[PDB]
RNA sequence: GGUUUCUCUUCAGAUCGCAUAAAUCUUUCGCCUUUUACUAAAGAUUUCCGUGGAGAGGAACAAUCUGAGAUUUUUUGAGGCCUUGCUUUGGCAAGGCU
């Protein structure tokens, strides 16, 4: 349900192919890549105003040294943590190959 | 084109996808529409071959 | 942890036994988060009769011991 | 496909087998790698590319070989082609004077090479399906239809040998008993070639005639081959031969303000734009062109070097094209070391190419 | 590389520059192209584990 | 000194300089020597130490704009007293924070280049020099040095074609294939992909906003959707990860530019650097000189080129001791 | 708890003895437990005889007691 | 609740708790595994439509 | 299960230093009456301005701080019972039971 023109009312719960009112994202924008933006607009612009809470968020725990890393390999570290291991191109290989 | 003719299968994955965001700083709407047209661009290739 | 391992091992053929006293051994070719799972060129051998040959076996809960492949390393899944 | 020529020398004549011992090492490292020894004794090897054949040259100057080595400069390898009939019905005889073939050849259409090539149809067909596969797009008659016998200089090759002989049905059994030696002289002959030593490439060699001896055994058992590389080779001279030139695509992948720029580096290479489209989603341009291969040498560093390196280029084999100029004109003089202009450059290209490897006179009538 | 440090636990990627596992020739390392196929043999587990 | 702070100082100093000579009418040399050979050493007791000193020069900051540096910007040691900035008063390790970084990296504007990538350096960077100090063979824009090591049938005329001539750069590009002899050559790096980075001017706009310059994507054949509402509706409280979260602040543009700054602006963190070792004009003569200018700063140049690759060459790492 | 890990220990170290509810005492190395007492096993002599088994899996339900 | 799918159209034989034997086409399945087999065929009587609990199926074979 | 600072010892194989000087020797150049002082390239070494890790001692400050830590399908009662051979006397293998 997620790809493809798909639509989500939130007051009935349900993906519809149509839009129910206008200015609604689809499901692959609303659900995907919009908190994929909203995660690294947090790295690299609130690297310390709302980034441990934006982290509490997500159930991800980092240690004190960790959040001084500069923000290319601190941001490497939270998608690490947050995706965990590369899961999704094995089951394509898997189930494609 | 070499993997169709070689009878292979084919899958895609589309790397780099921070470029949409730190790099070009694209609204997510429009990165869906550069990844549909990507997709879109590789099935009409496959398509054709 | 032993349901991934059960999930894990779902590849080579293993036998397993039920509660009613039957064992089939074949192929696991699709074992879910429960104890059901799908077995194919199973050799099930009957209770206290001979054995017959199944192209495709599901089995609830109702396995009560398996005996998995010798495919087991101490940190394949541990 | 492997087009761009480089011959190799060792500085020291004494280390010249070591380094021989390093070029069967990069035949072991390099797939579409091919080496080859002249009859001048100059040593060639064949890559795709400006970057290969200097990973190449790199890998047997410091692995595989600690031998000083000269680099000769890059050419391509050319091939032959016609663009006239045979105005001549050319023939020829087996040293035992009784069989006599005459045969003439005419180019082909367009997308015949490359359907050969492509391996649309092949040799394997049915005899019937393949008059069906030439008569519905082609439009050949089915007589010229059933008529097909081999391909090419290989398997797959973009010549086509067509049997049209009228007073030799009579005793086809005996040409079909000589079919198979006609075929190997049509191989040897088309992979050989009379020019300059080059493949031949989109030529269709239609037989006039075939005076085979009757039940010929000791004469038709070995003879028929080379008579039939002479009848190719006259049949291919009568023809107004012409050099055949690679060509490359190029995609250029650009900021919009170095776009005209590119267009100047083209303008002294002998490109032209095939394509120029903005790329969507990106503030980049691509520029899609056609280059001769033997001005692509360098285009790639000219053309960063011009825009500051903000355009870059990749560049691949597409197809062939003709050279402008004629190969046979005696009357052209070649000025040693001026870049030569249009109707001289097959003119050079060939004398230049028999210098490197052959004979510097060519003769039209060397064979018959 | 991210699959080889998801693999391997003590193969880290230096901070400031790429780690290249594959590109073993020391003509992939001054070019940084790469040149010459490498296979890798690993183990890799699915979303079911 | 904190490498950043060191640059956007020296960069406002050039601010005022530029602006002084601009604006003041007579620019008067003080004159050398500025005491006389009888005239004896003055006393710092009787003549300095009860005297109020001048004005420095100390470009005044906007109190909105530059508000995160407006503090301690003029100080000798700007935050040694401050804990969570720096680690004491050894002054060795700095912690910063992005607002004021990107503060820094304003006011270091005049210092600073404009490129993103080092496709800029083709034929132009330290390997390329290496490569043509050991050929004998030069650039026009690079610099010349000294030759390093001072009949063949290939230079037969008669078995060449020209089209195009061989020249400098595609023996530097491709040395081994281009050059008879190559010894102690260096292999340049190749292709870098291109930084598509868009510069913002407003921050009025948002931080994620389709730019004119990006060319539009104009997208103009079914897809294997599930049936319309059949079934698989939503659990109760299940949403996006970040839907509280804004998608974009104030300090979002601010970062992603920070993300494609110079050396010492795209950091958190680092090192204090000596005074000594911070060059603020190096990156003026590692590109290239601008057109229209005379022969004089050309040959300056490459004479500074020179002397950084002869640096460069010959170094070799430090021993223990 | 911590009971599970010193009994797990203990047939790491040593052969663990468990009774099922089928009549059936399987002496092994116990390698695994599980939330529903599910036991993974590797070694183990079921004797209901004894007979050698290289992995046996058992799900918690039909286990009666354990012990070293 | 996955095995429905492979059977989703091919007859099965099916074993209950009370030692019965069946064998019938099966039509859907619910999540609990209560499956719904049309023609189940007592092994020797017939008694068509029939729903099956989860905890009633011991074992169940590919017939069809 | 503190920080800051000072000193000493030991190990540096990281761009130890996102900077860069000088000196010695052996040769090639250039200037050239000769010697220093010189020109600018290579190779072999050193000194200096600095640096990182670990350990030890001292001083001043907070005196803790930072941690790790049940029944309703498939994980709990569909549980008991007579007979045949063995009884291996805790029961196993077979039938209708409830």
């Amino acid at each position: 349900r997620l790809w493809g023109d798909i639509y989500f009312n939130p007051k009935t719960r349900k993906f519809t192919k149509k839009a129910p009112t206008s200015s609604s994202q689809r499901s692959f924008v609303e659900f995907i890549l919009e908190p994929l933006y909203k995660i690294l607009a947090q790295v690299v612009g609130d690297v310390d105003t709302s980034l441990p809470r934006t982290l509490d968020e997500l159930g991800i725990h980092l240690t004190k040294e960790e959040l001084k890393l500069n923000i290319r390999p601190l941001l490497r570290l939270v998608c690490k943590k947050f995706f965990g291991e590369f899961t999704g191109f094995v089951d394509m290989c898997v189930q494609h190959i | 084109k070499h993997a169709v003719q070689e009878r292979l299968a084919v899958t895609v994955c589309i790397n780099k996808i921070d470029r949409l965001i730190l790099e070009l700083k694209l609204p997510p709407t429009d990165a869906y529409y550069k990844l549909r047209h990507i997709v879109d661009e590789v099935n009409g290739l496959i398509s054709m071959y | 942890k032993l349901v991934r391992f059960l999930m894990k091992l779902s590849h080579e053929t293993v036998t397993i036994e039920l509660k009613n006293g039957t064992q089939v051994h074949g192929t696991i070719t699709g074992v879910d988060v429960s104890m059901n799972t799908h077995l194919k060129a199973v050799k099930m051998t009957l209770k206290n009769r001979e054995p017959v040959q199944l192209e495709t076996l599901s089995i609830g809960n109702n396995i009560r011991y398996f005996i998995l492949p010798d495919s087991l390393p101490l940190d394949t899944l541990l | 496909t492997s087009v761009i020529k480089i011959a190799v020398e060792p500085v020291n004549p004494s280390e010249l087998p070591k380094m021989l011992d390093g070029l069967r090492k990069v035949n072991k490292s390099y797939p579409s790698l091919t080496t080859k020894v002249e009859e001048s004794g100059e040593h060639v090897i064949l890559g795709t590319g400006e970057l290969y054949l200097d990973c190449v040259m790199h890998d047997l100057r410091k692995m595989y070989s600690e031998i000083d080595i000269k680099v000769a400069d890059p050419v391509v390898t050319f091939c032959e082609t016609v663009v006239e009939t045979s105005s001549l019905k050319c023939f020829a005889e087996t040293p035992n004077k009784k069989n006599k073939i005459t045969m003439i050849a005419e180019p082909l259409e367009k997308g015949l090479a490359e359907d050969i090539e492509n391996e649309v149809v092949q040799i394997t067909w049915n005899r019937k399906k393949l008059g069906e596969f030439f008569q519905t797009k082609y439009d050949w008659d089915l007589l010229a239809a059933r008529s097909i016998w081999a391909f090419g200089p290989d398997a797959t090759g973009p010549n086509i040998l067509v049997d049209d002989t009228l007073p030799s049905e009579v005793d086809k059994a005996l040409l079909g008993s000589v079919k198979d030696s006609i075929v190997q002289g049509f191989q040897w002959g088309t992979r050989e070639g009379p020019l300059c030593d080059e493949l031949i490439r989109n030529v269709k060699f239609k037989i006039l005639d075939a005076v085979v001896a009757q039940e010929p055994l000791h004469r038709g058992g070995g003879q028929i081959i080379p008579t039939a590389r002479r009848v190719v080779y006259s049949a291919f001279l009568m023809a107004t031969p012409r050099l055949m030139e690679p060509y490359y695509f190029v995609e250029v992948q650009a900021p919009a303000d170095c776009v005209s720029a590119v267009y100047t580096v083209l303008a002294r290479r002998r490109g032209h734009v095939t394509q120029d489209a903005p790329i969507p989603g990106s503030p980049l341009y691509t520029i899609k062109a056609f280059i001769p291969a033997i001005d692509s040498f360098g285009f790639e560093t000219d053309l960063r070097t011009h825009t500051q390196g903000q355009a870059f280029s990749l560049s691949v084999f597409h197809h062939w094209q003709i050279v402008p100029g004629d190969p046979l004109d005696k009357s052209i003089v070649i000025r040693p070391l001026e870049p030569q202009p249009a109707p001289h450059l097959a003119r050079e290209f060939m004398i230049k190419t028999r210098r490197r490897k052959g004979l510097s006179e060519d003769v039209s009538i060397s064979k018959f | 590389d991210c699959l080889i440090e998801q693999t391997h636990p003590e193969i880290r990627k230096r901070y400031d520059q790429d780690l290249c596992y594959t590109d073993i020739l020391f003509t992939e390392q001054e070019r940084g192209v790469g040149i010459k196929s490498t296979p890798v043999t690993v183990v890799l587990p699915d979303t079911k584990g | 000194v904190i490498e950043p702070v060191y640059i956007s100082q020296w960069g406002s100093m050039w601010i005022m300089m530029r602006r002084e000579k601009r604006d003041r009418r007579h620019f008067k040399r003080m004159r050398f020597p500025p005491f006389d050979d009888e005239e004896p050493p003055l006393d710092y007791a009787d003549n300095i130490l009860d005297v109020e000193p001048l004005e420095a020069i100390q470009l005044e900051l906007d109190p909105e704009e530059d508000a995160p540096v407006l503090d301690w910007f003029y100080d000798h040691q700007p935050l040694r007293d401050s804990r969570k900035y720096v680690n004491g008063s050894t002054y060795q390790r700095w912690q910063f924070t992005l607002p004021m970084m990107s503060t820094l990296y304003r006011l270091a504007n005049q210092l600073l280049t404009d490129l993103v990538d080092d496709n800029y350096f083709y034929l132009f960077d330290l390997k390329a020099f290496f490569t043509s100090k050991a050929l004998n063979m030069a650039i026009p824009g690079g610099p010349k040095f000294e030759p390093l090591v001072r009949w063949n049938e290939f230079n037969d005329i008669n078995k060449i074609i020209i089209r195009q001539p061989i020249r400098t750069e595609y023996k530097i590009a491709f040395p081994y294939l281009y050059n008879n002899l190559p010894h102690h050559v260096h292999l340049t790096w190749y292709h870098t992909p291109n930084v598509v980075f868009i510069k913002t001017e407003d921050p009025d706009l948002p931080a994620f906003y389709f730019d004119p310059l990006i060319n539009p994507i104009s997208h103009r054949s079914q897809e294997p959707l599930p049936d319309d509402d059949e079934e698989f509706e939503l659990p109760e409280f299940v949403e996006p990860f970040l839907k509280d979260t804004p998608l974009y602040t104030d300090n979002t543009a601010n970062g992603i530019a920070l993300l494609w700054a110079p050396r010492p602006f795209n950091l958190r963190s680092g090192r204090t650097r000596r005074a000594l070792d911070i060059p603020l004009v190096k990156n003026w003569y590692r590109e290239h000189c601008p057109a229209g200018q005379p022969v004089k700063v050309r040959v300056s140049y490459q004479k500074l080129l020179k002397y950084y690759v002869l640096n460069a060459l010959k170094h070799r790492p430090p021993k223990a001791q | 708890g911590p009971l599970s890990v010193l009994t797990q220990s203990v047939k790491n170290n040593t052969q663990v003895l468990i009774n099922c509810r089928n009549n059936k005492k399987l002496l092994g190395r116990v390698k695994a437990f599980d939330r529903h007492c599910n036991m993974v096993l590797e070694n183990v002599k079921e004797m209901w005889k004894d007979r050698y088994i290289s992995k046996m899996f058992l799900r918690g339900d039909s286990v009666i007691v354990v012990l070293r | 609740s996955s095995k429905m799918l492979q059977h989703i159209d091919y007859r099965m034989r099916c074993i209950l708790q009370d030692g019965r034997i069946f064998i019938g086409t099966f039509k859907a399945f619910d999540k609990h595994m209560n499956l719904i087999l049309c023609d189940c065929d007592e092994f020797k009587r017939v008694l068509g439509l029939v729903l099956l609990r989860g905890e009633n199926l011991v074992s169940m074979t590919v017939e069809g």
